[PDB]
C-alpha cells in the first residue's frame, strides 16, 4: 500500500487545483511539457504498477502526484473493462472514442472522487485542466494498447485483461 | 433487519426490490436490443446495446430479443447483462452487500438453476442466494397454507398443489402455453382482420394492445354468436403511428386459447381442466381443501373476467356437492415478488441461505443440495 | 493540424472555406466559360477559359457550360480546373497541407466518388478528406440529431430519414427535379408571353428572375381563380439590356412544378408526397420525430411560401391525430456548409479521415469501405 508516484518529490512543478502538471511524452496535442525520452514517465510507471495496485484495498495519498496516479489507475481499469474481446485497430478506435468523450471533472457533480479532488480555481484553470486530462488519458490509452498486444495482434492477452473485473478502490470514473 | 435483494427474473418482466418492501421498486421488461442499422451519424455516445426501459423507448431501431424462452435461459450473456443492469443502474446497490432471492418454474432443467447460482456467485460475488418456486411464493403472498396455486406468467403456466405445509411433487402439472404464445396468436389473428405486425417492435405494440383491449368471455359460443351483431364488443385502439385499429372477436378469441389450447395446435388440456387433473392427482382427503382454495397468480391472469370463467369451468368439472372458491387478489400481478419479500424477512430463513463459503467448498451442486 | 478546408461541391454553386466559422469565404457559380467569337482586338492576354464570378460577368461573349448534371460530374477537366480556381484564386491557401471535406449526394455512382477522391489525391497532393452525404450536414446545421431531412439543391432533390444516431439506407429516396429543371420550365413558359430566352446568358437572366420574383402557391386552384382577374399578382422586372418585362401567373406556376412533377412530363410524386412515402416506409415507431422534424435545406427550398405549403400538404396526407412541424432556418442556403464545418470541428472526427498513408496501398476503392 506504500506504492506511490515517484514524482511526488518533484519541486516547483506547476499545478491546477490540486493536480500536478507533471511532464509527459506523447505524440498528441496538449499542455504537458515533453519529458526525457530515456526516463520512466508517469504513464509508464502507472501502467507497470497498476497490476499490483489494483489488488490493494487501502491507499494513503501524499500529494497531487498520487491524485494523478489514482486517475491513471481508474482509466486503466476502465479501458481493461472495455477493450475485452476486440481486435487491434478496433481497440484503438474504441479507446480513442471513449477517451475523447466529454467526461466528468473535479468540481462537477458527476465526479465520484469530488471529496479528494479540489475544484478548479478559475475558468482558465478549468480549461487547462480539461486539456491536461484529455492529453493524459489519450497517451495513457495509447501506451496501454502498445503494452497489452506485445505478443500477438488479433486478440488481447487474457493475462492483462483478467484484471478488468477488479474494481480498484470501488471508486472509479 | 437483514435487508436482502428480491429479484424475480420473470420471463417478461424483471421485478426487483429489497426485502420487506410493500411493492417492488424495480419493474421493467426483460429485453436486450441491439441496433440494426449502419448509423452513419457520429457523436452522442451511441451505446452498443440497450436494456430495459431504454430498449423499449428506442425499440424503433432496435432488434429486441428476450433472453429467456419459456422459463428456460437461452442467452446467458444477455441475462448477465440484464442482471448487471438490475443491480447497478436500477437498484443502485452493490451485489456483495446484500443477499438475493431468485425464483424459477417447477420442472425446469437442472443446468439452468446450476448456471444461475454459478453466475450469481462467481460473477457478482453475492454473499448468499436462494432459488424458490413461484407457486410457493404465491401461497406466501395469498396469506394461506393450503390450496393449489395456478401460476401463469409470460413464459410458462404451472400448478403446484400444496396442502398444510407439505407440497405434493407428483401432482405438479406444467403447461408451456403462456402470455408470449397468446401474443403470437394475437399477431396471427390480426392478419385476418387486415393489419400486419411482423417485427419485434410490432410484437411489443400488439402486446400493448392485448394489455388493455382483451378479456376472457364468461361463455364462448354465445359470445361468438352475439359478436355477429357487432355493437358493444369492438372498440378502437390508437396505434402508435396514428391510424386506428378496430378489433372485434379478436378481443376475446386470443385469451380463449388458454382454455382451448388446440387453437395454436397443442394436444393439451386447458388450464381449467389441468387444474382439475392436478387436484385429482392428489390424495382423496386433501382434495376438498384444494377445491376451496384456488390461488390465481401471474400476469397473464389479469384478464378482466378470467376468474369467473375458471370458477364456472371447475364447478362444471368437479362434483356438485362442495363449493369451488377462486381467489383473485387485486394485486396478484406481483404476487410472486410479494411472497418472496415476505419469506426473505423471516428469522428461520437465514439458516436456509447458501453462504458464499459453503458454495466455494461445495461447488455448484449445493443449490440442488439445499434449495430443492 | 492548423485548419481543415471544407468544400461543399454544389451542383450550381460552390461553397468553400475553413472550419469553425460559418460565413462562406468563397461563393461563386460552378460555371466554366468558353469564348465563341473571333476577338479581332488583340492584347492584354485573352485567356482561353473563364470561371466563377469572372465568367458570370463576362457571359456576354461566353458559352456557359455547367460541369455537373443532376449531382453527377461529367466534365472532369472543367471540374478539376474549377477546384484549382477554388483552392488558389478564392481561398488563397496551399492545398498541399490542409485536409479537405467533400460533399456528395446520396445514391450517386460509385465511379464518381472513386474518381473524385483519386483526383483529389493525385492532382492536388492533399493529406486526407471525407465524403459525407449532405443530409447529415443539414441535420448538424439544424443542430438536432433526429428527423427526416428534405434537401433540394440545384441538380438533385433527396430525402434521408435519420433517427437518433442511426440512418435508414433503405428509406433514402431521391428525385431528379430541382432548381435547374425549375429554371428550364420557367424559361419555357415565359415564351407564352412572347419573351425569348435561348442563350445560356438568357438562361442566367431567367435564373435571376426566378431568384428574385418567384414564390410558392399556397392553393393552386385558388390562386388561378384570383389570377383570372389579374390585377395585383402582376409584377415587373428590368432586363440587363434595359427593356422591362411583366410576369403574371408564371411567377408562381414554375415553382409549383415541385409539387406536380407532371408539369415537366415526369411521372413521380411531388416533394410532399415523396416525403410522406419515405416516412411511411420507415419503421412504425420512429415516425414521431419524422413527422415532428422536417429539416428543409438547399437553396431551392427558400421560395417565399414553400414551408407553409409543404406543412399543409403533409398535414392533409398524414393522420390528423398528431402534429407536424416544419423546420426551416433563415440561413437555409449554407446549412450544408455549416454542418460540414461543425462535423470537421468535432474532436471525435479527427481519426475518421482517409489519410494519404493508407491510400498509398489501399487504392481509390478505400472510399466506399471507409465512408460507408
Ligand atoms: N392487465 C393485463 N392484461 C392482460 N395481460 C397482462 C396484464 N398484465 C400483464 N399481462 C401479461 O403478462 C405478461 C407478464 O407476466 P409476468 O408477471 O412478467 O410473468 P413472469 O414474471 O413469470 O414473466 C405480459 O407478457 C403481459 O402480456
Ligand atoms: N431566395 C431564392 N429564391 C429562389 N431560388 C433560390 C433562392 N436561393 C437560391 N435559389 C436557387 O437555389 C439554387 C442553388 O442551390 P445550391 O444551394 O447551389 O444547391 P447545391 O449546393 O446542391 O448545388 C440556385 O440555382 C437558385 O436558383
Ligand atoms: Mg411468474
Ligand atoms: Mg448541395
Amino acid at each position: 500500500p506504500a506504492y506511490h508516484s515517484s514524482f511526488l518529490s518533484l519541486t516547483d512543478v506547476p499545478t491546477t487545483g490540486n493536480i500536478a502538471m507533471l511532464p509527459l511524452k506523447t505524440k498528441f496535442r496538449g499542455p504537458a511539457y515533453p519529458a526525457d525520452e530515456s526516463q520512466m514517465d508517469i504513464i509508464d510507471e502507472c501502467i507497470g504498477l497498476f497490476r499490483a495496485n489494483c489488488f490493494f484495498r487501502n491507499f494513503e495519498i501524499k500529494g497531487p502526484a498520487d491524485r494523478t496516479l489514482i486517475y491513471g489507475t481508474l482509466f486503466i481499469s476502465e479501458c481493461l473493462g472495455r477493450v475485452n474481446g476486440l481486435n487491434y485497430r478496433d481497440a484503438e478506435r474504441q479507446l480513442n472514442s471513449l477517451a475523447l468523450e466529454n467526461f466528468s471533472i473535479p468540481g462537477s457533480a458527476g465526479f465520484p472522487l469530488n471529496a479528494l479532488y479540489a475544484p478548479p480555481l478559475s475558468p482558465q484553470d478549468a480549461e487547462i485542466m480539461r486539456t491536461y486530462l484529455t492529453q493524459f488519458r489519450q497517451e495513457l490509452a495509447y501506451r496501454l494498447l502498445s503494452h497489452v498486444y506485445a505478443t500477438e495482434k488479433d486478440h488481447p492477452s487474457k493475462w492483462w485483461t483478467c484484471f478488468s473485473k477488479r474494481r480498484f478502490m470501488n471508486k472509479a470514473l | 433487519e437483514t435487508t436482502a435483494l428480491v429479484c424475480d427474473n420473470g420471463s417478461g418482466l424483471v421485478k426487483a426490490g429489497f426485502a420487506g418492501d410493500d411493492a417492488p421498486r424495480a419493474v421493467f421488461p426483460s429485453i436486450v436490443g441491439r441496433p440494426r442499422h449502419q448509423g452513419v451519424m457520429v457523436g452522442m455516445g451511441q451505446k452498443d446495446s440497450y436494456v430495459g426501459d431504454e430498449a423499449q423507448s428506442k425499440r424503433g431501431i432496435l432488434t429486441l430479443k428476450y433472453p429467456i424462452e419459456h422459463g428456460i435461459i437461452t442467452n446467458w450473456d444477455d441475462m448477465e447483462k440484464i442482471w448487471h443492469h438490475t443491480f447497478y443502474n436500477e437498484l443502485r446497490v452493490a451485489p456483495e452487500e446484500h443477499p438475493t432471492l431468485l425464483t424459477e418454474a417447477p420442472l425446469n432443467p437442472k443446468a439452468n438453476r446450476e448456471k444461475m447460482t454459478q453466475i450469481m456467485f462467481e460473477t457478482f460475488n453475492v454473499p448468499a442466494m436462494y432459488v424458490a418456486i413461484q407457486a410457493v411464493l404465491s401461497l406466501y403472498a395469498s396469506g394461506r397454507t393450503t390450496g393449489i396455486v395456478l401460476d401463469s406468467g409470460d413464459g410458462v403456466t404451472h400448478n403446484v398443489p400444496i396442502y398444510e405445509g407439505y407440497a405434493l411433487p407428483h401432482a405438479i402439472m406444467r403447461l408451456d402455453l403462456a402470455g408470449r404464445d397468446l401474443t403470437d396468436y394475437l399477431m396471427k389473428i390480426l392478419t385476418e382482420r387486415g393489419y400486419s405486425f411482423v417485427t419485434t417492435a410490432e410484437r411489443e405494440i400488439v402486446r400493448d394492445i392485448k394489455e388493455k383491449l382483451c378479456y376472457v368471455a364468461l361463455d364462448f359460443e354465445n359470445e361468438m354468436a352475439t359478436a355477429a351483431s357487432s355493437s358493444s364488443l369492438e372498440k378502437s385502439y390508437e396505434l402508435p403511428d396514428g391510424q386506428v385499429i378496430t378489433i372485434g372477436n379478436e378481443r376475446f378469441r386470443c385469451p380463449e386459447t388458454l382454455f382451448q389450447p388446440s387453437f395454436i395446435g397443442m394436444e393439451s388440456a386447458g388450464i381449467h381442466e389441468t387444474t382439475y387433473n392436478s387436484i385429482m392427482k392428489c390424495d382423496i382427503d386433501i382434495r376438498k381443501d384444494l377445491y376451496a382454495n384456488n390461488v390465481m397468480s401471474g400476469g397473464t391472469t389479469m384478464y378482466p373476467g378470467i376468474a369467473d370463467r375458471m370458477q364456472k369451468e371447475i364447478t362444471a368439472l368437479a362434483p356438485s356437492t362442495m363449493k369451488i372458491k377462486i381467489i383473485a387478489p387485486p394485486e396478484r400481478k406481483y404476487s410472486v415478488w410479494i411472497g418472496g419479500s415476505i419469506l426473505a424477512s423471516l428469522s428461520t430463513f437465514q439458516q436456509m441461505w447458501i453462504t458464499k463459503q459453503e458454495y466455494d467448498e461445495a461447488g455448484p451442486s449445493i443449490v440442488h443440495r439445499k434449495c430443492f
